């Protein structure tokens, strides 16, 4: 699964 | 709500105390509370508001993908099926209320790109959960998702450095909109090299600490591409 | 409550599956719900009941020792103190739900040894946790705590193999009460030494799975002891 | 912190 952007 | 007796300054002053607690409702209860003050919030408060609705909808997404998962196996009693729309109906009420607020009246109040860009990302981003879980109506989940990140990505290119850290979150998310979403990994890998080249020609106006920030965003930019090509 | 409507075995399958998912708040109202149907549990339905229960008093545990570590420091506004109350009540509500449910009616219907040492090893554990914030009542908490544990040890000794992973855990739980609650270190050492000599001195009776399931809890009486001598 | 029996 692709990478969102994190905290 | 419950929050309306609450002073704006305690609510922030619990939300950051949950964080440190990893009490993640509570956070987000205290940072729902503090926008409904009604005044708008500054970029740290706008930060503690996004942690706080990504830790719980992220706990409801990794729950929703586990028993979707059970759910499709047993179709190749009532009880996973059940649980399954238990989960769904919950995270996709946290995500209404997440757009609520932004509706009501976070985004119409927020002029400066910073706080602009930042709420219609996470009204795109609010749209895409939704969308994850959405069957068939999964289209205008979808083409308010990507009006929100259009509209953002509009304002972050007028108005922020390539560099920007809100701006390559967003670039990052609307990518992951394209690849995951949208069924359009061309476009998603396009935007990922289109963003990441223009943030490695800017890295040379920032100071060590922006540089750091910059690059460790950039960084998932790059690991995507890894994945899709 | 709001289980009362749902099968005994949909609650049980929902609980499993709430498990798989990591949703621990749902998988102890669903084991709660299955208590509620006044039938006895299975040796797989009290461990549901326990894991369920132990994640989420676990995470307040956490929680509250992360505020009142915060608070202690301030003290060396009162929203510290407001909002460690706030966890530390919600700790105490679920701790007195599972002694509700262990008195109404587990452990009075509980007969065989395997049932009536979990219930009431079970008891102990959630006294426990209450003398953990608790402050001066304290002393009758404390003593709740160590009588169920009494209790659940003599049986434990009379009608299980002192390798019984029951037994072995009740005996583990009631040094850590030692150490930690009751001001007991050389009762809690004592106790665990003498429980993992009795336990060494029976492995050989055991099975390969058997075998494998009494060392592993016998490595913590062992860890314990490194760490209190 | 001493250990307690795990899951
Ligand atoms: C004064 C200030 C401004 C911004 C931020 C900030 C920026 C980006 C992400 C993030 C996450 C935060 C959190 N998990 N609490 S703060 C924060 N932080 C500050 N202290
Ligand atoms: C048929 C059966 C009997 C007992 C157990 C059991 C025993 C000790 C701990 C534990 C934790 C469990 C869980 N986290 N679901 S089951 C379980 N399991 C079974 N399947
Ligand atoms: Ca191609
Ligand atoms: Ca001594
Ligand atoms: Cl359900
Ligand atoms: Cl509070």
């Amino acid at each position: 699964r692709s990478l969102s952007e994190r905290l | 709500g419950a929050m309306g007796s609450m002073e704006r300054a305690s609510l922030i002053q619990k939300a950051k105390l949950a964080e440190q607690a990893e009490r993640y409702e509570d956070m987000a209860a205290f940072m729902k509370g503090a926008v409904e003050k009604g005044e708008e919030l500054s970029c740290e408060e706008r930060n503690l508001l996004s942690v706080a609705y990504k830790n719980v909808v992220g706990g409801q997404r990794a729950a929703w993908r586990v028993l979707s998962s059970i759910e499709q196996k047993s179709n190749e009693g009532p009880e996973v099926r059940e649980y399954r729309e238990k989960v769904e109906t919950e995270l996709q009420g946290v995500c209404d209320t997440v757009l609520g607020l932004l509706d009501s009246h976070l985004i119409k109040e927020a002029g400066d790109a910073e706080s602009r860009v930042f709420y219609l990302k996470m009204k795109g981003d609010y749209y895409r959960y939704l969308a994850e879980v959405a069957t068939g109506d999964k289209k205008r989940i979808i083409d308010s998702a990507r009006s929100a990140y259009q509209e953002a990505m509009d304002i972050s290119k007028k108005e922020m450095p390539p560099t920007n850290p809100i701006r390559l979150g967003l670039a990052l998310n609307f990518s992951v909109f394209h690849y995951e979403i949208a069924n359009s990994p061309e476009e998603a890998i396009s935007l990922a090299k289109t963003t990441f080249d223009e943030a490695m020609a800017d890295l040379h106006t920032l100071s060590e600490d922006s540089y750091k920030d910059s690059t460790l965003i950039m960084q998932l930019l790059r690991d995507n591409l890894t994945l899709w090509t």
